[PDB]
RNA sequence: AAUCGAGAG
């Protein structure tokens, strides 16, 4: 589970050469369902994958404590230029490619790093 | 081998978490590939499980 | 018609950059449905020597025994995988280890404490004798032919400066592993690579001239050196495709959310290997090659 | 309120594989 | 803390007709989490090996 | 053992078969596929994985005629092997070159 | 023998298609599979010969009897030149004529789906699903077609073939939109 | 507890650099992000590794029961 | 053999949430009241708006294999053909019809008077492109 | 065997 309540149990350990894999190189480790959230309504997680992307990246943590951020200034617009600054794009999506035919998906996926 | 979160309230410290690790900072991708995680199920890379993700005993 | 002289007009190979340890190169006007063959060939199928099988005699640390197995299986040997050959699981277990397949690593070490250590000190390394165990302390005990066969190059990790374990006075370590020759695509500590991967060489289609200071702009939405401004027409123009990461930030500003494409060349891949440390990363790219073709070459002669 | 604080010296730290 | 009686054994939930006769354990039974696979086939179960080694069929020898 | 033709699919000419090759994924099973698809000669050419659980790679050819599914394989599979050739050589000029 | 035919016959999960509580059907794909159906069957998507033979195979596999046919049959593609780009649309025409038994028409069903047309421009007719002789020609497969809903494209086969072929449909088109979902991935994130 | 020999994610071998990065953060006064670049740790799977480890064997080592205390 | 031809003026483009395909709006330059309404990919066969365009329907080209060296059809006299079937017809009023067509999943409406639309019948048919 | 407490769906 996450830190905002997405229980699941392990359903495969896939192996890496058929898990996606990213412009940088990485396969991710926990690979989450897309729609586990537009009924769960967990946001947290996204910003926190965002955020958590950005600290591994810069060497720093982000705090989380709740309302330090409001409608004037978003964690999604804070962590974007984060992640802007670093080299990755703004809302944390990365250009993958399927780890079993080798082309590159769709559209570019959302990654991140969450406890 | 638990770690330290990267994205952490101020209070983390304050209580002195950090003395008992609870998780991992993990590479996750929201991402519907697999097919083996739709209703709430998660998919782990087996060569991180051999690596030692998300060991105990 | 396709036919592999017309493949071997068009294919080639850009070497970018070739260390002990990282390779990064190009394969042109190839298949993807080969390049990932290739890659899932490194990351998977090329043999290494890692630690398999492991026999305490003696763990009195706080490390487990099996987290100490898992963790002296992980640490990569510098061995030459043609070296030694396969183990016949098979076989019985007296039987089935021999010189020409099996590299025994010891690891005995006692932490007693130092006499000598000055008052106030908390570094262990003073106070402590031994109260680090590294990968550097995994002895090499050949028997057999390998004490003459292995004598040109004796068997030492990688990275000698694993941190292993931690000790303290009265505590120790006294065991023995064993290493073979195993394949990535059964435990993850016989992959040869940190990671090998490719990546589409990108392409940024510029569709109307960007004169001026939308230029400036423009060419401060890639990296620095995707870019430029022309000496004669303040122009932007491409420079360099491979110093693009695809980013997109061009695309979050109206200005130019008509005035560039962002595609890729499909056939155009820019493979990045780096290596563990046993082999180096041209060789295992070439290792990976005749993986594909043994493998082709055994199904075209095994009887249907 | 003070807006959340803008953490400084924020330089590249993601390049293209082999540069 | 009385000691139940006939009636008392038979009365309830916890007596002796719905706990003995309406339900039943069972052998040749087994349980498990279950977890998701989209290549098995509709109609099918996915069984463990473990389970594949202790479940047996009677079947006389033709 | 390791190649086995599955008679239940297969045709009484030859001309549509399906094999089942153990010890196989995507990696084997993508590139052959694509080889054999550049045969001007076959119909229909897939390949599938029954179980991921499982290492058994299923191939699938079906000619127009005039060869067999066999041979189609066969030919995919050789020049699967000169098209590793080239890349090996195309590799080493360029090494000793740098 | 006889827990066991009662076990395959009478409680076998093919015959509990629709629930006795209203007739409606109770089975059918979920997440993934609807929101991969909504890509593969809309007009933007085209695929090569070589993309729609794998596909079909890989949904199809006719080696376990999953053919009717023993021999997969292809359509002639949508776009003849410049080259040959097959649609989604044909991916289901086809796997449904290698389901359906052969010596029978296709389906004619005429119904809706969940996504009105003004989501795709001025001029879409892809909220009207249409069917004529087992060919999918209009809208888009959805949850109203494939899931728990009535008169949707699995319930119309499972009225006109019998239980087996709907089961058969279920489990082919789980396997296509897996295979599908693995080469052209679906996501979430901040930008959505 | 103790430092991973690898990294989880792609498995670059990070486990002889966590006193490496210790020494950088107290003799240099390096910050997180330029003590980890100077390690040769670029992408955040291999960061992360090193930036979150707590090192929890140093309190486990202070219970000894081998030495009088 | 051919069962309609005639010369198209586009007028508008619209390409609705589509990266590949465009709904065309084509009304003809000879009969005041045949005109068309057809999907086609613009990564293909890229139309802009007042173009004038050949719109073939044809029963042949004069099972499916791909082109070896040595044949020839009605395709290689256009740009851009599109294989699909006719399924619905409609009397749009007196000495007017329309004929719908779905290559598999394009739309075409192609309305127009009757005694040039008489050819059309729910086959399946070839349509034909060029500029 | 009960009783209490902690859980899972
Ligand atoms: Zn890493």
């Amino acid at each position: 589970s996450s830190r905002h309540g997405q229980k699941g149990v392990c359903s495969r350990k896939w192996p890496t050469i058929d898990m996606p894999f990213s412009e940088t190189g990485i396969q991710p480790d926990i690979i989450i369902n897309p729609h586990a959230f537009p009924s769960r309504m967990t946001i947290g997680m996204f910003v926190e994958s965002l955020a958590g992307k950005a600290g591994a990246l810069h060497g720093i943590a982000q705090d989380s404590t709740p309302w330090i951020f409001n409608e004037d200034d978003t964690p999604a617009d804070y962590f974007g230029e984060q992640l802007a600054k670093a080299g990755y794009n703004y809302h944390g999506n990365e250009p993958m490619y399927s780890g079993a035919t080798g082309e590159e998906l769709r559209a570019d996926i959302y990654v991140g790093v969450v406890y | 081998t638990g770690q330290t979160p990267i994205v952490k309230a101020n209070l983390y410290d304050d209580y002195g978490m950090d003395n008992f690790p609870n998780g991992f900072n993990a590479v996750v991708a929201v991402i519907s590939y697999t097919g083996y995680d739709m209703d709430d199920a998660m998919i782990i890379n087996k060569s991180a499980d051999e690596r030692g993700f998300g060991y105990g005993t | 018609e396709w036919n592999v002289e017309k493949f071997k007009k068009d294919f080639e190979v850009n070497i970018s950059s070739l260390d002990a340890r990282e390779a990064n190169f190009d394969l042109i006007n190839i298949d993807t449905s080969i390049a990932n063959a290739f890659r899932r060939i490194m990351i998977s199928e090329v043999p290494s020597v890692a630690a398999e099988y492991v026999y305490f005699f003696n763990n009195t640390s706080v490390i487990q025994d099996e987290v100490l197995a898992h963790r002296i299986g992980l640490v990569p040997l510098k061995v030459d995988p043609d070296m030694l050959t396969w183990v016949d699981s098979n076989l019985p277990d007296d039987e089935k280890f021999t010189d020409e397949n099996t590299i025994v690593l010891s690891l005995n070490v006692k932490c007693t404490r130092n006499p000598d250590a000055p008052k106030g000190s908390t570094d262990p390394k003073e106070l402590y004798n031994n109260a680090h165990v590294y990968a550097r302390d995994l002895k090499f005990e050949p028997q057999g032919r390998q004490s003459t066969t292995f004598a040109d190059c004796p068997v030492v990790p990688a990275d000698p400066d694993i941190l292993l374990a931690k000790l303290r006075p009265g505590q120790e370590i006294s065991l023995k592993a064993h290493c073979i020759l195993g394949i990535g695509g059964d435990h993850a500590k016989f992959s040869p690579v940190s990671t090998a991967s490719y990546r589409l060489l990108p392409q940024i289609n510029i569709l109307q001239p960007i004169k001026g200071e939308s230029a400036r702009r423009f060419q401060k939405c890639f990296p620095p050196g995707v870019i430029g401004i022309d000496e004669g027409s303040d122009e932007a123009y491409v420079k360099d495709a491979r110093k693009d990461t695809v980013s997109r930030e061009v695309l979050r500003y109206e200005e130019f959310a008509d005035k560039v494409k962002l595609g890729r060349v499909r056939n155009h891949f820019i493979f990045n290997v780096e290596s563990a440390g046993a082999m180096t990363p041209e060789e295992i790219f070439f290792k990976s090659v005749r993986i594909l073709k043994n493998k082709a070459e055994y199904l075209k002669n095994c009887p249907i | 309120r003070k807006d959340v604080p803008k953490v400084e010296g924020l330089k590249l730290e993601h390049f293209a594989t082999g540069y | 803390v009385p000691i139940p009686g006939v009636k008392q054994a038979l009365e309830k939930k916890e007596g002796l007709f719905r706990k003995h006769m309406m339900g039943k354990r069972v052998n040749y039974a087994a349980r498990s989490v279950i977890s998701p696979d989209p290549n098995i086939e509709t109609n099918e179960i996915g069984v463990p090996p473990v389970f594949a080694v202790k479940l047996t069929y009677p079947e006389p020898v033709t | 053992e390791k190649i086995k033709l599955l008679t239940q699919a297969t045709s009484e000419d030859g001309t549509s078969a399906s094999f089942q090759i153990v010890e196989e994924d995507h990696t084997l099973g993508n590139a052959l596929r694509y080889v054999i698809m550049k045969n001007p000669d076959v119909e229909f050419c897939g390949y599938s994985i029954p179980h991921p659980s499982e290492n058994l790679l299923n191939i699938r050819i079906q000619t127009y005629g005039e060869t067999t599914a066999v041979d189609a394989l066969q030919k995919g599979l050789k020049d699967l092997m000169d098209l590793c050739d080239v890349v090996e050589s195309k590799f080493t000029e360029k090494i000793k070159s740098m | 023998e006889n827990a066991r035919a009662e076990a395959l016959n009478l409680a076998n999960t093919d015959s509990q298609y629709l629930t006795p509580t209203s007739g409606s059907p109770v089975r059918g794909l979920i997440q993934d599979h609807i929101s991969a159906g909504v890509w593969l069957t809309s007009k933007d998507s085209f695929f090569t010969r070589e993309q729609y033979q794998q596909y079909i195979y890989g949904c199809i596999r006719p080696e376990d009897g999953h053919t009717t046919r023993s021999k997969i049959v292809t359509l002639p593609p949508t776009i003849f030149k410049p080259y040959p780009l097959w649609t989604g649309k044909q991916i289901i025409t086809t796997v449904l004529l290698n389901v359906t038994p052969p010596d029978m028409p296709g389906i004619n069903l005429i119904s809706k789906n969940k996504i009105k047309n003004e989501y795709w421009g001025k001029g879409s007719l892809e909220n009207e699903v249409l069917f004529k002789d087992g060919a999918l020609l209009c809208g888009i497969l959805d949850k109203s077609q494939y899931g728990a809903s009535k008169y949707g494209i699995v319930h119309s086969l499972h009225e006109v073939y019998g239980p087996e072929v709907a089961a058969k449909v279920l489990s082919v088109l789980g396997r296509l939109f897996t295979n599908y979902i693995t080469a052209t991935a679906f996501t979430c994130g901040m930008d959505d | 507890m103790i430092v991973p020999v690898r990294c989880f994610s792609c498995g670059k071998v990070v486990g002889d650099k966590w006193e490496s990065y210790l020494n950088l953060l107290q003799e240099d006064e390096l910050d997180e992000g330029t003590a980890l670049s100077r390690l040769g740790l670029k992408r955040y799977c291999c960061r992360r590794m090193i930036l979150t480890h707590v090192d929890l064997i140093e309190k486990f080592l202070r219970y000894n029961p081998l030495e009088k205390r | 053999n051919t069962l309609f031809d005639d010369i198209f003026q586009v007028s508008e483009v619209d390409p609705g949430r589509y990266n590949k395909v465009c709904r065309i709006e084509a009304a003809s330059t000879t009969q005041d009241q045949c005109k068309l309404t057809l999907d086609i990919n613009v990564e293909l066969f890229p139309v802009a708006a007042q173009d004038s365009l050949t719109v073939t329907i044809a029963s042949s080209l004069n099972s499916w294999r791909p082109p070896q060296a040595g044949d020839r059809s009605l395709a290689d006299d256009y740009d851009y053909v599109m294989y699909g079937t006719a399924y619905k017809f409609e009397e749009v009023s007196k000495d007017l019809i329309a004929v719908y067509y779905s290559f598999g999943g394009l739309l075409m409406r192609l309305e127009g008077n009757y005694r040039n639309l008489n050819n059309l019948k729910q086959e399946n048919a070839y349509l034909l492109i060029r500029r």
